[PDB]
């Protein structure tokens, strides 16, 4: 029932960082709605991030990080390519059923 | 190496049903949950369920219920999700994605390719 | 003299006086190497103030203590160099320190008036403060003129060496006087209740029916019977239609109405009796308040919601196995098998230092707590305390009746297993890496109201509780970023490589943090003193090979040298402060407890040292009686020229107007000139 809200997009430039927002309508996300980051590719090539709003996928470059920011989930970019322009999307479980975000299409100048 | 081959592209009339198949393969299948996730253009994406293909237990959404029925066949390590009674908002591109069965970890480590479904006369 | 006494660690060049390009040779190695000592000093000085600075941690005591500690090159310098040579008065170590006041009193203090931006101006505010304090070190070099000629001539005596060392606290004293005060009826048939509660594995449910009023020694016939509320009849209860007789005498009757039991999960339902056909064997009696009954049921359903007992928990390396709990609090019906692992962090696993363990625990039904063995092992070793992580995943209803196998949709091929729970034949899954005859399994292959029931059963499901993830502890910098900022703009390039042997030797300084400051401070003074050990052995080398004497080479470079850290001290504070108290108040604070301590108490452990043999403790007069008597003349001039400067035409101490700025440094740089030139020529008696 409840919604996530995101950013449309978001732009950056190469080098930079970045930092993308995950907001609860119910209200602050916990610990126990477990935030997942997954990021798609163009022409339809998922790939999962972060896991429990901390644990990184094996395999997801180093700059990808989570965190908990205020009463709201973050994905931070420290660094990031030209790699790094691609859709990002946030699930939060509330313990019955994953809700997913809008997604924020980054984009990275180049 | 992990690699979920999602099944072929899929026109059906609306009222009819559909069947999608994730042959996944590179893992163990039967200790592995499978999640079914839909994509609309423009609504974001929307949760349909899990399955474990081992004992068959499954999780769904209450919209998804009678919607979808997620079946798995351990022998050819296939996932299956049946649609039926299709219309016009079930015309998506649905994804298989791996889950280990922990919340600690990614819920959606590997996805696949995704199938288009079109539903239209 | 061209002859060179041994130092207390420098051995003498030899052979002595060689030759005129050989002195040349000779003294350029000394000059050099005393050069790149007071640059090694001024490092290790400004690292033995911070260190004091933490200690103490702007006051006229906490100020005099930071004079102090500039001051300990000129103090360590006379102390090392009597008792170094056998506790006989040499020029050099007197002589620094009368030179420092000159360079302290003039050339500081004109850099000083210099520094303060154009436009500004820095007063001096406690002027009754800076009168008492200026004439005690003024005083101190005429005291010391005082006990060299005037009381006992050309001899130190015991009382006169004590008597310096002693008026040091009393400029501890005044700063700590002047922070505190300078500064600041028929018979009617009736329920007990009306609303009763029950669990649903009670069975019966215990309802009474009471009798009061009109005349007791009667029969009374009634009628009960049960109806549908949000509970069916043969399914959540057994329906009941019996007669209810009250005997005469006789008020209260007990009714049991029967609980039907399964293990699907519910809501909270309830149902509805009725009582009717009141009559009396041989008006008389009616139902009155309350008639109906509204009984609940409780539903203990729910197959548990599945945490660990805490977050954290401390575990002695030293255990053969932990007992990690998994608490099922919510509830329990049906085998719940519950997976579960072990996540290494700190505490690497693998067998070395936990014992990797991941599998499938099972609940059975009715049971709240099982356990999760894993085994530390522990190590010789005194290491950092380790950390690691269990986790359990996804639980998952394994076993449940057969009806309760079309609510929950399973799909799966089901065991009829022997059991039976609640009168019912139960099933239970088939799970894989395990094999059946394949005969044996069963496989169980809407109207609103079954969906309902679906819906509301899926809410019974195996879930995770509040702590699903737990962290074991095992239980039994700032020295590197010294060293990296020790080694790192041409300009930037001369000086770096020009002190990095020094940054990097005076690293192994232990960081300020420590102890307080005091660890920092141990071995700051420790290194001072080893380093004015050796400039008064390269001082005093340099001197004799080209036949400069002691008092000279102290009042021109030594005297310099070493009120390096004086100097920086004194310029911030003229310009990062308001007013110029602190920035002068440091030069007359360094030079009282030049003369208290470095003459002080050097004088004094010579004086006692001879006097134990019964001998007098000789200093020449001639050669400091010229030098303090020129100080004190020429220090009288730059008080009065800084008192001067009080008027609204200059407005301060310092900064000020460019063009009596730039008059005011001049003056105080050529009286710092007028005073090594004079000395110089009086001690090679030109008058
Ligand atoms: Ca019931
Ligand atoms: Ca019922
Ligand atoms: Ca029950
Ligand atoms: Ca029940
Ligand atoms: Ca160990
Ligand atoms: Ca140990």
């Amino acid at each position: 029932q409840a919604v996530v809200t995101q950013e449309s997009a978001l732009t950056t430039s190469p080098g930079e960082t970045v930092t993308l927002t995950c907001r609860s309508s119910t209200g602050a996300v916990t610990t126990s709605n477990y935030a997942n980051w997954v990021q798609e590719k163009p022409d339809h090539l998922f790939t999962g991030l972060i896991g429990g709003t901390n644990n990184r996928v094996p395999g997801v470059p180093a700059r990808f990080s989570g965190s908990l920011i205020g009463d709201k989930a973050a994905l931070t970019i420290t660094g990031a390519q030209t790699e790094d322009e691609a859709i990002y999307f946030c699930a939060l479980w509330y313990s019955n059923h994953w809700v997913f975000g809008g997604g924020t299409k980054l984009t990275v100048l180049g | 190496q992990v690699q979920l081959q999602q099944s072929g592209a899929e026109l059906a009339r609306p009222g009819a049903s559909v069947k999608l198949s994730c042959k996944a393969t590179g893992y163990s299948f039967t200790s592995y949950w499978m999640q079914w996730v839909k994509q609309r253009p423009g609504q974001g994406m929307e949760w349909i369920g899990a399955i474990y293909p081992g004992d068959v237990t499954s999780r769904y959404t209450q919209k998804f219920k009678g919607k979808a029925t997620l079946t798995a066949d351990k022998s050819s390590s296939t996932a299956f999700m049946q649609l039926r009674s299709l219309a016009s908002e079930d015309s998506a591109v649905y994804y298989c994605a791996r889950w280990s069965g922990y919340y600690g970890s990614s819920s959606f480590d590997y996805w696949g390719q995704g199938t288009t479904l079109t539903v239209s006369s | 003299s061209y002859y060179c006494k041994k130092g207390v660690i420098l051995p003498i060049w030899e052979p002595q006086d060689p030759s005129f390009g050989d002195k040349i040779a000779r003294a350029t190695v000394y000059f050099v190497a005393m050069v790149y000592m007071f640059l090694g000093v001024s490092i290790i000085a400004d690292r033995f103030m911070s260190s004091i600075e933490v200690i103490t941690s702007e006051t006229v005591s906490n100020l005099t203590l930071m004079a102090l500690g500039s001051s300990a090159p000129e103090i360590l310098l006379s102390v090392i160099e009597v008792c170094g040579h056998n506790f006989t008065a040499g020029d050099l170590g007197p002589s620094t320190i009368v030179g420092s006041a000159a360079f302290n009193m003039f050339i500081i203090i004109a850099l000083c008036v210099y520094v303060v931006p154009d436009g500004e101006t820095r007063k001096i505010k406690h002027l009754r403060v800076f009168f008492v304090t200026a004439a005690w070190s003024i005083f101190a070099y005429t005291w010391l003129y005082i006990i060299l000629s005037v009381i006992s001539p050309g001899v130190v005596e015991v009382w006169e060496g004590l008597l310096t060392f002693f008026f040091f606290p009393i400029c501890v004293v005044f700063a700590w006087v002047a922070d505190r005060r300078l500064l600041f009826p028929v018979s009617k048939i009736f329920f007990e209740q009306g609303t009763y509660q029950c669990l649903e594995n009670c069975g019966t449910v215990a309802l009474t029916i009471i009798r009061r009023g009109g005349d007791l020694t009667n029969t009374v016939f009634v009628d009960f019977r049960t109806e549908d509320g949000t509970a069916n009849a043969g399914s959540d209860y057994e329906f009941t239609e019996g007669t209810v007789v009250f005997k005469p005498g006789d008020t209260q009757k007990e009714i049991r109405v029967g609980i039907i039991d399964d293990d699907i999960f519910e809501e909270d339902e309830n149902f509805l009796v009725h009582l009717s056909n009141v009559k009396v064997s041989s008006t008389l009696a009616c139902l009155g308040s309350p008639s109906t009954a509204t009984v609940t049921i409780f539903d203990d359903d729910h197959a548990g919601i599945f945490t660990f007992e805490e977050p954290v928990t401390h575990v002695s390396e030293s255990i053969g196995i932990m007992e990690v709990k998994v608490l099922r609090t919510s509830g329990a019906r049906g085998n719940v098998i519950v997976p579960y692992k072990t996540i290494e962090g700190t505490a690497r696993g693998g067998g070395e230092d936990f014992e990797d363990t991941c599998g499938e625990l099972e609940f059975q039904n009715d049971e709240i707590v099982k356990t999760i063995s894993v085994k530390v092992i522990d190590d010789e070793e005194y290491e950092k305390n380790k950390t690691f992580f269990l986790e359990i995943g996804e639980p998952r209803l394994v076993e449940m009746s057969e009806k309760k196998a079309l609510l929950l949709n399973e799909l799966g091929g089901f065991t009829i297993t022997g059991k039976y729970l609640f009168g019912q034949p139960v099933f239970r899954k088939v799970h894989a890496r395990e094999h059946p005859i394949l005969s044996t399994v069963i496989t169980i292959a809407l109207t609103s109201k079954e969906e309902e029931e679906r819906r509301i059963a899926e809410m019974g499901r195996p879930i995770l509780g509040e702590h699903t993830k737990l962290e074991v502890i095992i239980e039994e910098n700032s020295w590197r970023e010294q060293f990296i900022e020790a080694i790192t703009s041409c300009f930037d390039y001369v000086m770096h490589f020009l002190t990095v042997f020094w940054k990097v030797l005076f690293a192994f300084v232990p960081p300020t943090e420590y102890w307080n400051g005091w660890a920092c401070f141990i071995v700051s003074i420790l290194m001072i003193g080893l380093l004015t050990a050796f400039i008064g052995d390269l001082a005093s080398h340099f001197g004799c090979t080209i036949g400069l004497k002691d008092s000279v080479t102290a009042v021109v470079f030594v005297a310099l040298g070493t009120s390096v850290p004086d100097t920086f001290a004194s310029k911030v504070a003229a310009t990062q402060d308001q007013y110029a108290d602190a920035s002068i108040g440091n030069v007359t604070g360094s030079n009282a407890v030049n003369v208290f301590l470095g003459i002080g108490v050097a004088w004094s452990i010579a004086a006692i040292y001879h006097a134990a043999n019964g001998e007098q403790f000789k200093v020449s007069p001639g050669t400091l009686a010229f030098s303090v008597t020129l100080f004190t003349i020429f220090a009288f001039i730059n008080v009065g020229v800084l008192l001067y400067r009080r008027r609204p035409e200059i407005g301060g101490e310092l900064g000020g107007p460019r063009t009596a700025k730039l008059l005011t440094s001049c003056l105080f740089v050529l009286l710092w000139l007028l005073y090594i030139f004079f000395s110089s020529l009086e001690a090679y008696c030109h008058i």
